[PDB]
RNA sequence: UGUGGACCCGCCCCUUGGGGUGUGUCCAAAGGGCUUUGCCCGCUUCCGGAUGGGCCCGCGUCCCAUCAGCUAGUUGGUGGGGUAAUGGCCCACCAAGGCGACGACGGGUAGCCGGUCUGAGAGGAUGGCCGGCCACAGGGGCACUGAGACACGGGCCCCACUCCUACGGGAGGCAGCAGUUAGGAAUCUUCCGCAAUGGGCGCAAGCCUGACGGAGCGACGCCGCUUGGAGGAAGAAGCCCUUCGGGGUGUAAACUCCUGAACCCGGGACGAAACCCCCGACGAGGGGACUGACGGUACCGGGGUAAUAGCGCCGGCCAACUCCGUGCCAGCAGCCGCGGUAAUACGGAGGGCGCGAGCGUUACCCGGAUUCACUGGGCGUAAAGGGCGUGUAGGCGGCCUGGGGCGUCCCAUGUGAAAGA
RNA sequence: UUUUUU
RNA sequence: GGGAUUGAAAAUCCC
């Protein structure tokens, strides 16, 4: 018995906690941004959106989201905050988005 | 090549979708007479353009739904309901031959 | 209605020769005419000619037979021993140029209908085409 | 039948039924004897034919024929079944292999020894 | 990674190899991309090695990796000679 | 292991002299002299009109026994001729004639077929310089069939070649008698064989 | 730090989410080694290539109609979630749809193919070994890590079973190679080896590899080969038959000569050349060195002994016949049939036929079988015309001309893997 | 009554 | 298990 391929499993549970953590931030930031887009705060929503995006691409850097998955979440996020900003638009910061 | 078939729309009753009946002629692999088989495709109609009895080309397409892999290329012949009448009658005989 | 006019003509001829009739009439159709042209050209009949029977057009096929023979059954040998319709309706027979048979190891013909006209098996082979196998004659 | 008919219905392959349910379609099957009997034959002949009811490893109780001049086959003896009907005895569809587990070959059998399962003797 | 190697097609005690382009992950006697040579190691015939250099050079421009022995036999047939 | 036993009995059972005994199938002892009837107790009895199968059977045996071959190699050679281009009938004969043992006999190296078989088996035969000990080896045209110089001094070889002096050889063969050489020039034709055998009957024995 | 890439939006060209562009936002990294000033193994972002793969579609793919109706995410839509990616894949809401006699639904059976077997072919049968695809890893579900798995020798949970147990709780998973047991008519060695080929890791040296290369067992198949060759009596003995004259076994044995399977002796491999070292720049090129399981086996040379034969069959089909024993007995038998006192059919013998390290038997597949008839059958009396009509679907369609070119026919081309043929 | 028309 | 009986066997008859 006792293969030391078991080492692999020990590392699995390491990376599981790495991946799982960054995603949880992503979601918790993404929602946050949208919550202010719906609530018409433009500057704060865009400020948070830039941090969301940064966290997304940073998770693409490694083995969490590596593919165009990160680009998926970005796309959906920018669409949602722009459209939610369409209610009394006033895009104050205008940082994250294009003119 | 994307496969392209020509058939007759026998169903209007969906939304953005039409059923196309496509005949097919081929010699029997053993007995050799020419036999006529036919298949129904669910084709995508985004503009609700095509109506019942129309004879339409249908093109192999990116999957739209379960059971929808074709889109309506163009209109060949407008509204010959004799085809639809053959299909409807044949459907109607099945109410007999049960009990 | 006449179901298969060609089988009908083939048969009018078959029966006609079985009683050694001089001639026999078959209802006129261009395709039939083009068949009789091959029968004539290949020496199976004396010939044919257009005619009007009671106002309607027909083809008088003049058949030929061999010599009156010796002791009992003097009846001549036949020139058309065997005529058979091959591709009938409800079971159609088309042959590619490599599917074209050799009829009676050479001594008969297979009338094809080709996109290039009604040919014999030899004509249609050397022409490099196939088509609907109409009938054996030999 | 018309071509349309053969198109619509088509021919029907003749399913062939087995003449020997020695199951698993096996070439032979071992079983234990139930009885060892002598049965009277069909009309044109008459004799005493020694047969045996066998419980088979396939789950079958069937009659088998005991070939040769004389046998040692007893009530509880085990034997192997070969297949092949005995014509002039209805019901017997399988033969018995002689020269198998509890079934002695034929003694003093000098002509057809492959059948009847007997060895090759010595000549001084 | 695509590889250039040998595939044994002789019989027992009679090996004959087929210099072959295949995915490293397939069996050695399994499905390959292209047969680009044969190798007879007992040298039973006058011609016991053939290569078709200019095809090997193709598969090397795209990064097939030859075995040590495949490279031995390729070099011998002059695949790498650049003069 | 081929047929090994009394042979001049098959001389009788076929009804034709079979020279498998070599000599003494020539001297009036062959038992085909003053005993042409088949062997056994019922040999001198009046034989019944054979069945059509019986005829093709006795013709095939008549040929098979002549070449001294098992049924196995016999039929495999036949099917080989059935596949090859040309007349099955004569192709088969050319193939049987191409057996190294048969060539050896045919070159007058051995008195008989059987003797030729033993001579091959013991490696006394050269083919293009090489020893060949298989009686079944197919000789090709242009092959030099020699005698191993090891055995050239043996008294059986000098014995047979002594009587081969001035003896004529088959038109598809030629031999040098001093150097104990020989050559297979070409395949024999039907007319090149005097075989008292109807090939068509044999072909017709294998149609069944 | 911004070569560049990603996202929103706009514009251009394309046309399904393809390419370019602008502003804005977001995103890079790692070191190690020596012959330590330069080079080798690595690292980051991007484009392309090559290879492997996902998903989608047309067509083909066994039996039962004594299975005729099936369907609730079920069919479609809008939006959303998810994924590398389309998609009722999932979710909410809306519409009421979708499938079926061209066989839906249900039941039975089953991995599919390249092929293989048979057959004149058309066809039938089959899918072992080998190659390609799939599925599964005690049964069921599940996700994690990752380019890739929902993972045989990884993880969690439920179930059944074996083992440990301080009764609280734990450990397992040969459908990997051998091997054991069970079942079964029946299926192998707990073998050698890293020398070759191939794979993983490594700058390399090298390590692992029951992949593999070999050996072992089994007439299981195929193939080659031996049990002698030549002389030898109008013909021994024994056996068998007989008209008692004789006939047969039979040139067969003896016996004469010749060769020399086994076995002994010596030599003794190919499969092996690269990796590596050195010159040359760690390139081309040149040079050089180590490297065996099989195995002292194959093979060669020398010496050399007459040195296993069996099994079926002999009434017709079917090639081979007499004697005696037995008397509807004992028994033979594929079918037709043999035996109730002369049996070429039972049993033995002599003899003969057929094959021969085999020969027979059983099972199964095709053939003969044109006996499911496309090729290639039929229905007055042989099995078969519906008791009759009307008519639905379907099948089929007179003569002339013209368009089209769907079937049909021709040319080119891509494909049709390797093996097999 | 049963087998064997010889 | 024997004789009559039948080509033989059944049946029938005799110790
Ligand atoms: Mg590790
Ligand atoms: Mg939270
Ligand atoms: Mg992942
Ligand atoms: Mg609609
Ligand atoms: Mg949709
Ligand atoms: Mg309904
Ligand atoms: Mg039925
Ligand atoms: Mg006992
Ligand atoms: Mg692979
Ligand atoms: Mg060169
Ligand atoms: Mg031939
Ligand atoms: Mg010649
Ligand atoms: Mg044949
Ligand atoms: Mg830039
Ligand atoms: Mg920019
Ligand atoms: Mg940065
Ligand atoms: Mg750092
Ligand atoms: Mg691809
Ligand atoms: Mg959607
Ligand atoms: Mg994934
Ligand atoms: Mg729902
Ligand atoms: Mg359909
Ligand atoms: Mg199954
Ligand atoms: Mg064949
Ligand atoms: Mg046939
Ligand atoms: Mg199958
Ligand atoms: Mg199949
Ligand atoms: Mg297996
Ligand atoms: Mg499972
Ligand atoms: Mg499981
Ligand atoms: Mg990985
Ligand atoms: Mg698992
Ligand atoms: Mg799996
Ligand atoms: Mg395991
Ligand atoms: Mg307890
Ligand atoms: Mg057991
Ligand atoms: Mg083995
Ligand atoms: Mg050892
Ligand atoms: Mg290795
Ligand atoms: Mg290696
Ligand atoms: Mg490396
Ligand atoms: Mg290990
Ligand atoms: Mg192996
Ligand atoms: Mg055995
Ligand atoms: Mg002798
Ligand atoms: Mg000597
Ligand atoms: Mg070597
Ligand atoms: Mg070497
Ligand atoms: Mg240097
Ligand atoms: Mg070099
Ligand atoms: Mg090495
Ligand atoms: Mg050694
Ligand atoms: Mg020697
Ligand atoms: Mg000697
Ligand atoms: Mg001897
Ligand atoms: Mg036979
Ligand atoms: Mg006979
Ligand atoms: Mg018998
Ligand atoms: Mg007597
Ligand atoms: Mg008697
Ligand atoms: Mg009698
Ligand atoms: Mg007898
Ligand atoms: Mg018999
Ligand atoms: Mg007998
Ligand atoms: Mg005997
Ligand atoms: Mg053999
Ligand atoms: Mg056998
Ligand atoms: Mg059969
Ligand atoms: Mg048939
Ligand atoms: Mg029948
Ligand atoms: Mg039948
Ligand atoms: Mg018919
Ligand atoms: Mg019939
Ligand atoms: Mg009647
Ligand atoms: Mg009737
Ligand atoms: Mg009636
Ligand atoms: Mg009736
Ligand atoms: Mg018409
Ligand atoms: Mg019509
Ligand atoms: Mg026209
Ligand atoms: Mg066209
Ligand atoms: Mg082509
Ligand atoms: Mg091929
Ligand atoms: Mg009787
Ligand atoms: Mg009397
Ligand atoms: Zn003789």
């Amino acid at each position: 018995r006792n293969l030391s391929a078991l080492k692999r499993h020990r590392q699995s549970l390491k990376r599981r906690l790495r991946n799982k953590a960054k995603k949880s931030a992503i979601k918790t930031l993404s929602k946050k941004a949208i919550q202010l887009a719906q609530e018409g705060k433009a500057e704060e929503a865009l400020k948070i959106m830039r941090k969301a995006e940064s966290l997304i691409d940073k998770a693409a850097k490694g083995s969490t989201l590596h593919k165009n998955a990160a680009a998926r979440r970005k796309s959906r996020l920018m669409r949602k905050v722009r459209q939610l900003l369409e209610a009394a638009g006033a895009p104050l910061i205008g940082g994250g988005l294009s003119a | 090549p994307k496969k392209v078939l020509t058939g007759v729309v026998v169903s209007d009753k969906m939304q953005k979708t039409v059923t196309v009946l496509v005949e097919r002629q081929f010699p029997h692999p053993l007995y050799g007479k020419v036999i006529k088989r036919s298949k129904k495709y669910l084709a995508h109609d985004p503009e609700e353009k095509y109506k019942l009895g129309d004879v339409v080309e249908i093109i192999e397409s990116r999957p739209i739904s379960k059971r929808k892999r074709f889109r309506v290329l163009r209109l060949v012949e407008s509204g010959r309901m004799d085809l639809v009448e053959k299909y409807l009658i044949r459907r109607q005989n099945y109410q007999s031959l049960s009990k | 209605m006449l179901t298969d006019p060609i089988a009908d003509m083939l048969t009018r001829i078959r029966n006609a020769t079985r009683v050694y009739k001089e001639s026999t009439d078959v209802p006129a159709s261009r395709f039939k005419e083009e068949i009789l042209r091959i029968l004539a050209r290949e020496g199976f009949i004396k010939g044919y000619e257009r005619v009007d029977v009671d106002g309607k057009p027909y083809l008088r096929v003049y058949l030929k037979y061999g010599p009156r023979r010796q002791g009992p059954d003097p009846r001549p040998e036949q020139v058309i021993h065997h005529i058979r319709r091959i591709s009938k309706p409800g079971r159609r027979v088309y042959v590619g140029v490599k599917e074209i048979p050799r009829v009676r190891r050479g001594l008969g013909i297979a009338i094809l209908s080709t996109s290039k006209g009604v040919l014999t098996d030899r004509e249609a082979r050397k022409l490099g085409v196939g088509g609907e196998l109409i009938c054996e004659v030999w | 039948p018309t071509i349309n008919q053969l198109v619509r219905k088509g021919r029907e392959k003749v399913r062939k039924k087995s003449k020997v349910p020695a199951l698993k379609g096996a070439p032979f099957r071992r079983g234990v004897c139930t009885v060892v009997r002598t049965v009277t034959p069909k009309k044109p002949n008459s004799a005493l034919r020694k047969v045996a009811k066998v419980r088979l490893t396939s789950g079958y109780e069937v009659t088998a024929y005991i070939p040769g001049e004389g046998h040692n086959l007893q009530e509880h003896s085990v034997v192997l079944i070969r297949g092949g009907r005995v014509k002039d005895l209805p019901g017997v569809r399988y033969h018995i292999v002689r020269g198998v587990y509890d079934a002695a070959g034929v003694k003093d059998r000098k002509k057809s020894r492959s059948k009847y399962g007997t060895k090759k003797p010595k000549e001084a | 990674m695509v590889k250039i190697r040998l595939a044994r097609f002789g019989s027992k005690h009679n090996p004959h190899y087929r210099i072959v382009v295949t995915d490293a992950r397939r069996k050695r006697d399994g499905k390959y991309i292209e047969k680009i040579g044969y190798y007879d190691p007992r040298k039973t015939t006058p011609d016991w090695l053939k290569v078709d250099v200019e095809r090997a050079r193709y598969w090397l421009s795209v990064g097939a990796q030859p075995t040590d022995t495949a490279r031995r036999l390729l070099r011998q047939a002059g695949v790498f000679r650049q003069e | 292991g081929r047929y090994i036993g009394p042979v001049c009995r098959l001389c009788r059972r076929e009804g034709v002299k079979l020279y498998l005994k070599g000599e003494r199938c020539y001297s009036p002892k062959c038992a085909m002299e003053r005993r042409p009837y088949p062997p056994g107790q019922h040999g001198q009895k009046r034989a019944r009109r054979p069945s059509d199968y019986a005829v093709r059977l006795r013709e095939k045996q008549k040929l098979r026994r002549i070449y001294g071959i098992s049924e196995r190699q016999f039929r495999n050679l036949f099917e080989e001729a059935s596949k090859k281009k040309g007349v099955t009938g004569s192709v088969f004969l050319g193939l049987l004639e191409s057996r190294l043992d048969n060539v050896v006999y045919r070159l007058g190296f051995a008195v008989s077929r059987r003797q030729a078989r033993q001579l091959v088996r013991h490696g006394h035969i050269t083919v293009n310089g090489r020893r060949v000990d298989l009686p079944s080896y197919r000789v090709r045209p242009g092959d030099e069939i020699a005698v191993a110089e090891k055995s050239r001094n043996l008294e059986l070889i000098r014995q047979n070649l002594e009587a081969m002096k001035g003896r004529k050889v088959g038109p598809w063969l030629s031999l040098d008698v001093e150097g104990m050489k020989g050559k297979f020039l070409r395949l024999p034709d039907r007319e090149d064989l005097a075989l008292p055998v109807n090939e068509q009957l044999v072909i017709e024995f294998y149609s069944r």
